[PDB]
RNA sequence: AAUGUCUGACUGCUCCCUAGCAUGCUACUACCG
RNA sequence: GCGGUAGUAGCAUGCUAGGGAGCAG
């Protein structure tokens, strides 16, 4: 703050009183040289002073509508986000089957937590130790919820192969144990 | 969800050896003494979540008496009766710590400040209004928590999705900050123990009774084996502050989303999706207040099975009989409310049980030979309304009394109470426990907590927490605070010569000396701001 | 004396840790166990020998040097 | 803080104009400043007249007034010359010792590293001052070559955000942490800094995102100019103390050699018998081999391997899988691809290949670090911080390529000059000698063994009579960043037309473009001589375009002529190292 | 909603939501916009109104940048400065944003009408940004002229090629032509269903 | 705040305001020294505390500097701290077995499982050389631990089993360095 | 060549640091009545 | 000689906000 019309008058003030003040003349120089002082530091009190403020209130304003600005960007961000996710999971469903399981429903409206129970292709099943290994998944291929399973890949805690021979009852207590079947819908 | 299920591990703490090495050389932890390390970071290994989460099987159908619950339903009501609520709209919600986690699928995309930064008004209007007419099921996920304990089985909380609890807290928020503001009521939530309010609650729950003892239980399995209906019950005594906001089936919809969100559905546990039978999910939007509400019905059902199983002729009081054969009436043969009835039982309780109710942990100032002769229940009482209506065993190791009124509580919010002469009257003190802060002080979570150089602070909170020990009249337990006051001194020493030696400067002013000196500490006890 | 080996066992489950154990499975469910078996005990010996019994597990790898750091 | 780098003396001061911003006793940092063009120190504070835009940042006509820094031109009536009685105003001030020799430091500061010598004066002073050398050497490789940076601010946006801009033209370089610049205003008047500046780019251009040190108003009219900056410290050791044991220190030779590895057991024995080895492995002498028959040998130990490129760590590797079981060898790969037969990282092993950058912290019974003669001072000093083995195999052959050297332009380094276990075999010499040249025609192994081998690498496979050479210079071309000689392609076109068992050959040549026409107009493969070190060809065809210092290096010609198993044409510009040459000629 | 300037390029985010398609126009190209034509109503990211309630006074030449909202002459605050100055409003890039003098051809489209050939004429010869701002502009329109018109009832389905089409009350009847394709509806009561698009002659 | 120029000014202003009250002066020559002492003091209250918020504002600076510094610094070293750690407190336990086992191991004597307790449960060593052999397998028992234990099965680097009294100082050579015992507990 | 990201619930109380604003208190200076 | 307003600094209290931490259910 220096170009500023208050304070080129202030420093004409300021001029004209060490001019008058320095030829010494009378008491009523001095008098209107005091005046002329207060009147030029009341022009700089606020020319000074109430700028700096609309200084300050521009800046917050700017800095505010650049994170509204940032706010719907990331806004956008998101949303693009949500919509492909949504649209990658859905290309992995539409089997006719699950169309067909929804037709033979009186009103289309069925339970979910028999979606994956039918129209499903995949099993994954996880087994504490051998002995429950023996009554469950035996072997190249086993049934459960009424249909016939392929076994295609095990494996362990690391998650390391471990062929269908490993699992003997002598050599169990040699391996990770809660151990990951992996399953195929026979047909 | 995906082809593999993960495990996950929780890691060993982190050791303090300067602290350690302190405190054995000022001559603590000696073979046999009482004060000891009994608090670790108890490590776990593989499948520790899921063996955590199959602790649902507790939870089993219960059926309820309906007709002793439909009169304990009213009491617990009237219980409640100096608050105000209702719906508030999106721009008077008060959220403390915009950045925690946001549940599952969000948490992908960031925190909740995304969320909550990311909708306007209308958008969080217009959900409330949504939900006020569909029904929305989330899916919950279950976090390890890695903090101190003594009991080496793991813990775990329940993260729900942002969609629930940004409606909740715009249902109910109204009336829970007009709980957490009362003084003098019955549940305590918001009183802070500073500045004197431990006396104020000890002196408000004693209350005028005539022989009192104290008396304080335990609930084994507290948020696995809440039957639903009490739940159910619990969240409409809280909506019961809604008659002119919402319309009758906007209730019935709110009441439908809280429970399909909170009470059963989907849980995100390891890498897949399980059934969630039943009980709170600890983590929602409103968990001490339901469990307050569900612990004042235990205790009145209590009551109630007490004093009608009772013999009618060994009772000598008139009105009292008057008051069991009426208490029949309206139990079983009336069919609807009767105000003045419920009213005069409720000043009854009020005369000769008062309650000082924190979620899940009470104490209880009676009457003492009311209870003998039958007329208020004892510890047997709750014992068998437990069985029945919890599917537990409380077992009595665990329920302690108190018969002289003058030591307190034996132990409530996990302290003890002392009776300190201060200034010139005598006022009660909280005191932890020795053990537990010994081991907060060696034991840490990260390795930046273990140079006491940076961290003088959460020292000097430590010491805040431990002063009240001084007054104590064993001998070891004032030397803790005196422990930790000698180490503040020596942390700020050393800091001091540190600094002076990487630079050359020495600090210009401190002020830190009125941390190792006990006034700044005594202030906070006695009564004032 | 007994709290000194419940730190120590503390100490050595971090040391472990950090050499990448908790990889493999099966072992860090011994080292789990031990670990916490120390920290509940009651009497020093039996407490010793889960001790070394864990110790054994750090001494069986070739990641940390001992002869340089058994220099005194 | 820290310690004097040439007398230990504790410093707590950095020189400010010099390039790594060292720690110079009070009396070595007074030789600096006044014996070069230094005269800006860096303590906890920059050394600079504190008076409003008092630029004074010559170390001399500084003096302490009242508490902050002055000129003469402001000190208050209290204060004193810093610059004065020897020393400098700095902590530990009695504790100084004061170098001798600063001219060494003064001269490797003072330098450009264009020039051979000063990489002699690099190779020739201790080894506190080697690896300061190096550390400053790959500094001003950094500074000049590696990417660049001066940009001039748009306008501000917020604290932390700003709209910038590079001089249309001028190097624009990535931005990243090791990407940093002196932040200047100038008032009209007034150079000043505001501190050291990264950034990044954000969502979107420019409103970039910049961490600062400093804490002041960045002005719409700055610019950033590039700082002389990015290296990593190094202080590691080079050659580690060379201890000869008489017994085989710490290995458990096998009860069963074979034949392959039988010739070199006493060479095997005599690494036993060393802290570390050096032999000389000419191409296609069977290093491989001899590396391999080293753990063959000593069967109950634990190696580590190492290598400059990927390629030749994995050469090692396939030899290994063909000689070594794959359940003891491990390869390590960075966060490009390369081997992974063996366990993809696997520090607890037998057997480990590893490249010099990837080498993982932990010991060994012997590290044989193959491709010596790609190796620099940096190499070393890594890999003997990374490894702690009581037994080192540094493999090779000085006289083959080299590393690059992109910020020299005017000279050429010796073989004694690649590095220092290099120098030690143009010096003492290898200790062993592979002697017995498996690969190369007799007309090649003589004439690589006459120029860079004297006279000493064995001709294994007799005179084949398809080594051929003719001398045409052709006419030299030039094009953005090579050499492109078309009638000597023409001569080769016309050799195609009338060899067509030689269109499997392998077209050689000192460049890139050169080779790239050949292609575009021979099909046949056309291979640079560096991208051939490690790889053998039955048929080759070398056209030297060029007769510069590249093209006719002896090195160069040596390694690419090595290249041939069963013959070889050579259109030769140069007339020296045409008859030096011992093949077939032929005529245009 | 940061962007270049429709004549300068320089970044911004100033639009005259008065004009229809509201293009990115420079401080300096905004002010110019804003003094001339009818367009006064202006708007970054944020709207520029007299926040005070029951005060909607609409140009910005009359509001006043309060505290932290512009509000107008009257409701202003006493520490206030206003959102026209010197020739740029108020916005983004004040420094960096260049502007120019072309804002004739701009006044020229933003003001034009599309019923004469002239414009046409002009909207063939303009700049490039100005030649694409008029496609869009011309097209908007002729979208909201095509809307303007109405429905159309069935009086009788003779059959699947022939039909007896009367259009709507008071309505300029739209033309016998081929572009002009109709989608039908039918409610049911209750839920009125898109029964297809059709074509007549 | 003594070096200040603004020191001296007040200062002066101080000496003169005591020769007026100390010489008895008139009513307004005071007011001189009044007025301009009193602009003197807001003036030179002014300069210190602007020059004492400036000092204090560099020393938290400078402090918020070393704990980041001091705390990056640990953060990188906690992999090596916390194995000097381990060791200087195993030192000081100082139990027999410990020690033992240690010093077995900074020889060369690793085991190849963990050390089980049962009295069944194998246990696997291996030994560099055989000397340690002679300081420790002297018959058919083995100390290790501090406790007994009966070789049952010896081998060397190849995986040939080798006979007990087959080894010994002058046939020591004839067998692979790397020797490997497998005992049971007492 | 990338860069970058990794499980942390709902409440209540308390201490420490910083910032802002107003208000409140006191002093110094200035103008006018 | 008083009042008032305006300024500036010092000081306090309170409220909001931001960050770091502790305990409790
Ligand atoms: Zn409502
Ligand atoms: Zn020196
Ligand atoms: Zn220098
Ligand atoms: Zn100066
Ligand atoms: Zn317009
Ligand atoms: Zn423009
Ligand atoms: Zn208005």
């Amino acid at each position: 703050f220096s170009s500023l019309p208050s304070y080129a008058a202030f420093a004409t003030a300021q001029e004209a009183y060490e001019q008058a003040v320095a030829n010494g003349d009378s008491e009523v120089v001095l008098k209107k040289l005091k005046k002329s002082l207060n009147v030029a530091k009341s022009e700089f009190d606020r020319d000074a002073a109430m700028q700096r403020k609309l200084e300050k209130m521009a800046d917050q304003a700017m800095t505010q509508m650049y994170k509204q600005a940032r706010s719907e960007d990331k806004r956008a961000k998101v949303t693009s986000a949500m919509q492909t996710m949504l649209f990658t999971m859905l290309r992995k469903l539409d089997n006719d089957a699950l169309n067909n399981i929804i037709n033979n429903a009186r009103d289309g409206c069925v339970p979910l937590n028999i979606i994956p129970l039918t129209t499903a292709a995949k099993l994954m099943v996880v087994i504490p130790d051998y002995n429950t290994y023996k009554n469950t998944c035996d072997g190249t291929t086993f049934t459960y919820a009424s249909a016939l399973w392929e076994i295609q890949q095990v494996v362990d805690a690391d998650s390391k192969i471990v062929q269908l021979s490993e699992i003997s009852m002598d050599n169990s207590p040699n391996l990770a144990w809660p151990l990951i079947v992996t399953a195929l819908r026979a047909n | 969800l995906t082809n593999n299920v993960a495990f996950q591990t929780v890691k060993p703490g982190n050791f303090n050896k300067d602290f350690y090495d302190f405190a054995v050389s000022k001559g603590f932890f000696k073979e046999g003494s009482s004060v000891e390390l009994k608090h670790f970071f108890f490590a776990q290994d593989g499948n520790a979540a899921i063996s955590d989460y199959d602790y649902y099987r507790y939870n089993l159908p219960t059926m309820c008496d309906i007709r002793q619950l439909l009169f304990v339903v009213e009491v617990v009501d009237k219980y409640f009766d100096c608050y105000d609520g209702g719906c508030i709209n999106a721009n008077q919600v008060i959220v403390n710590n915009l950045d925690k986690s946001a549940g599952f699928p969000f948490n992908k995309w960031g925190k909740a400040r995304l969320y909550y930064d990311s909708m306007s008004y209308e958008d969080q209007d217009a959900l409330f209004a949504y939900t006020k007419r569909n029904v929305i099921p989330t899916i919950t996920q279950m976090n390890l928590k890695y903090a101190i304990s003594a009991k080496n089985r793991a813990r775990t909380v329940a993260g729900v999705s942002i969609c629930s609890t940004m409606t909740n807290r715009q249902f109910h928020q109204k009336l829970l900050k007009s709980i957490a503001a009362t003084r003098g009521a019955t549940v305590v939530i918001g009183t802070s123990k500073f500045y004197g309010g431990w006396h104020n609650m000890l002196k408000t729950v004693y209350s005028d009774v005539e022989n009192p003892h104290l008396m304080g239980w335990d609930y084994p399995k507290c948020d696995r084996a809440m039957p639903n209906m009490l739940r159910i019950m619990a969240s409409l005594v809280l909506a019961r502050k809604h008659t002119t906001c919402c319309s009758l089936s906007h209730r019935f919809y709110r009441l439908a989303n809280e429970c399909a969100q909170v009470l059963s559905e989907m849980v995100m546990c390891g890498g897949s999706l399980y059934v969630k039978p039943g009980g709170t999910s600890s983590g929602d939007a409103t968990t001490a207040y339901a469990n307050s509400v569900f612990n004042i019905c235990q205790a009145v059902t209590a009551n109630v099975n007490a004093l009608l199983s009772t013999d009618g002729n060994k009772i000598a009081d008139k009105y009292v009989r008057n008051l069991q054969h009426r208490l029949y009436e309206c139990l079983y043969r009336n069919r609807d409310v009767d105000t003045d009835f419920v009213n005069e039982f409720y000043a009854y309780l009020r005369k000769h049980f008062s309650m000082m109710i924190l979620s899940d942990d009470a104490v209880v100032c009676f009457n003492s030979t009311y209870a003998s002769q039958g007329l208020v229940a004892s510890i047997k009482n709750f014992k068998s309304v437990l069985y029945y209506q919890n599917n537990v065993f409380m077992s009595e190791a665990k329920c302690w009394t108190e018969t002289d009124l003058t030591k307190g509580p034996h132990e409530f919010c996990s302290q003890h109470t002392m009776l300190v002469k201060q200034g010139d009257d005598y006022v009660y003190l909280p005191y932890p426990d020795p053990s537990r802060i010994l081991g907060a002080g060696c034991f840490v979570d990260d390795i930046v907590k273990t140079d006491g150089t940076l961290m003088i602070e959460r020292f000097v909170s430590l010491a805040i927490d431990a002063y009240p020990l001084t007054k104590h009249p064993n001998q070891e337990y004032a030397d803790v605070f005196h422990l930790y006051l000698q180490y503040i001194r020596k942390l700020h020493d050393e800091l001091t010569g540190h600094m002076l030696d990487m630079y050359s400067v020495m600090l210009t002013n401190d002020n830190t000396s009125r941390y190792w000196e006990p006034e700044f500490y005594e202030a906070m006890y006695t009564p004032h701001t | 004396k007994m709290s000194d080996v419940k730190c120590t066992s503390v100490v050595l489950l971090s040391v472990l840790q950090q050499l990448r154990v908790e990889s493999s499975s099966k072992l860090w469910a011994q080292c789990v166990q031990l670990h916490n078996d120390i920290l509940l005990a009651k009497d020093t010996t039996e407490a010793f020998e889960k001790m070394v019994s864990l110790l054994s597990v750090l001494l069986s790898m070739q990641g940390a040097v001992d002869i340089n750091k058994l220099c005194e | 803080v820290g310690a004097c780098v040439l007398c230990n003396s504790q410093t707590s001061l950095r020189c400010g104009a010099c390039i790594r911003r060292p720690f110079l006793c009070c009396k070595c940092c007074y030789d600096h400043v006044i014996s070069t063009s230094h005269k800006l120190v860096l303590s906890v504070n920059p050394y600079v007249c504190n008076a409003p835009g008092c630029d004074v940042t010559d170390v001399t006509q500084l003096y302490l007034g009242g508490m902050s820094y002055y000129c003469k031109s402001h000190k208050p009536p209290i204060s004193f010359p810093l610059c004065a009685n020897g020393q400098v105003f700095g902590l530990y001030k009695n504790t100084c010792v004061g170098s001798d020799n600063v001219t060494d430091f003064n001269a490797i500061a003072t330098c450009d590293w264009t020039n051979a010598g000063d990489y002699i004066l690099a190779n020739t002073c201790t080894e506190r001052l080697k690896l300061f050398a190096a550390e400053t050497l790959k500094a001003t490789e950094e500074t000049f070559k590696l990417s660049y940076g001066i940009a001039t601010v748009r306008e501000v946006l917020s604290d932390r955000e700003l709209h910038l801009s590079w001089e249309v033209g001028k190097p624009r370089p990535p931005l990243n942490r090791n990407y940093v610049f002196t932040g200047y205003r100038v008032t009209k008047n007034s150079k000043v800094q505001i501190g050291e500046y990264t950034f990044e780019k954000g969502d979107y251009g420019d409103a970039v995102v910049y961490r600062g040190t400093t804490t002041y108003k960045l002005n719409v009219g700055d610019y950033f100019v590039l700082t002389s900056h990015t290296v990593m410290p190094l202080s590691a050791p080079t050659l580690v103390p060379q201890e000869h044991y008489v017994r085989i220190t710490g290995l458990y030779p096998t009860l069963n050699i074979s034949d392959e590895f039988s010739s070199n057991v006493a060479n095997y024995q005599k690494v036993g018998m060393q802290k570390y080895s050096t032999l000389q492995g000419p191409p296609g002498t069977g290093k491989s081999h001899f590396a391999i028959g080293l753990a063959l040998y000593y069967p109950s130990a634990r190696i580590v391997y190492t290598a400059c490129s990927h390629a030749a760590v994995d050469a090692l590797c396939e030899k290994a899988l063909k000689y070594l079981p794959i359940d003891k060898c491990s390869r390590i790969i960075p966060a490009v691809e390369c081997f992974d037969k063996f366990k993809v990282n696997s520090t607890l092993e037998q057997y480990v290949f590893c490249t010099v950058n990837a080498l993982p912290e932990t010991t060994a019974d012997i590290v044989v670090f193959d491709e010596i003669s790609m190796a620099t001072n940096y190499d070393l000093s890594v890999v003997n911080a990374r490894l702690r083995a009581k037994h080192y195999v540094y493999i090779g052959d000085p006289a083959q390529l080299p590393a690059p050297r992109t910020l020299l332009t005017k000279g050429t380094l010796e073989p004694e000059y690649f590095n220092s276990v290099c120098r030690l075999m143009k010096t003492i010499g290898p200790d062993m000698f592979l002697g017995t040249c498996r690969r190369c025609p007799a007309e090649i192994v003589d004439t690589v063994s006459a120029l860079v081998y004297d006279n000493k690498l064995k001709a294994h496979k007799d005179k084949s009579a398809q080594c051929f050479k003719m001398f045409y210079k052709g006419v030299i071309t030039h094009d953005v960043s090579s050499a492109i000689n078309r009638p000597q392609i023409g001569v080769v076109r016309e050799f195609l037309t009338r060899n067509p068992a030689w269109r499997k050959a392998v077209f050689i040549s000192p460049y890139n473009s050169q080779n790239a026409v050949a292609s575009k107009i021979l099909g046949l493969p056309t291979q640079t001589v560096d991208s051939s070190q490690g790889s053998e060809y039955d048929y080759v065809i070398f056209t030297q375009t060029t007769e510069t210092a590249h093209s006719c290096n002896v090195n160069r010609f040596n390694v690419a002529i090595t290249r041939a198993k069963v013959g070889i044409l050579c259109i030769m510009s140069d007339r020296d190292l045409y008859d030096k040459l011992q093949f077939t000629s032929l005529e245009i | 909603a940061v962007g270049a300037c429709v004549l300068c390029n320089s970044q911004t985010s100033l639009r005259c939501g008065a004009c229809i398609r509201r293009p990115f126009l420079c401080c300096k190209c905004c002010y110019d916009h804003v003094i001339s034509t009818s367009h006064k109503l202006v708007l970054s990211v944020n709207p520029y109104v007299c926040n005070a309630p029951g005060c909607d006074v609409t140009d910005v030449t009359q509001l006043y940048l309060g505290g932290m909202s512009y509000y107008c002459k009257s409701h202003k605050p006493p520490i206030s400065f206003p959102l026209c100055a010197n020739g740029q409003v108020f916005g983004l890039y004040k420094n960096t944003c260049v502007g120019s003098d072309n804002v004739t051809d701009f006044n020229a489209i933003a003001t034009c009408d599309w019923t004469n050939a002239g414009d046409y004429i002009l909207a063939n010869t303009c700049t490039e940004r100005l030649k694409l701002f008029a496609a869009e502009t011309l097209k908007a329109t002729e979208e909201t002229f095509k809307l303007s018109y109405g429905i159309a009832t069935v009086r009788e389905v003779l059959s699947d090629r022939e039909l007896h089409l009367s259009w709507e009350v008071g309505k300029p009847r739209p033309p016998l032509n081929r572009n002009y394709v109709f989608t039908g509806y039918r409610v049911t009561k209750n839920s009125k269903v898109q029964i297809g698009e059709y074509t007549f002659e």
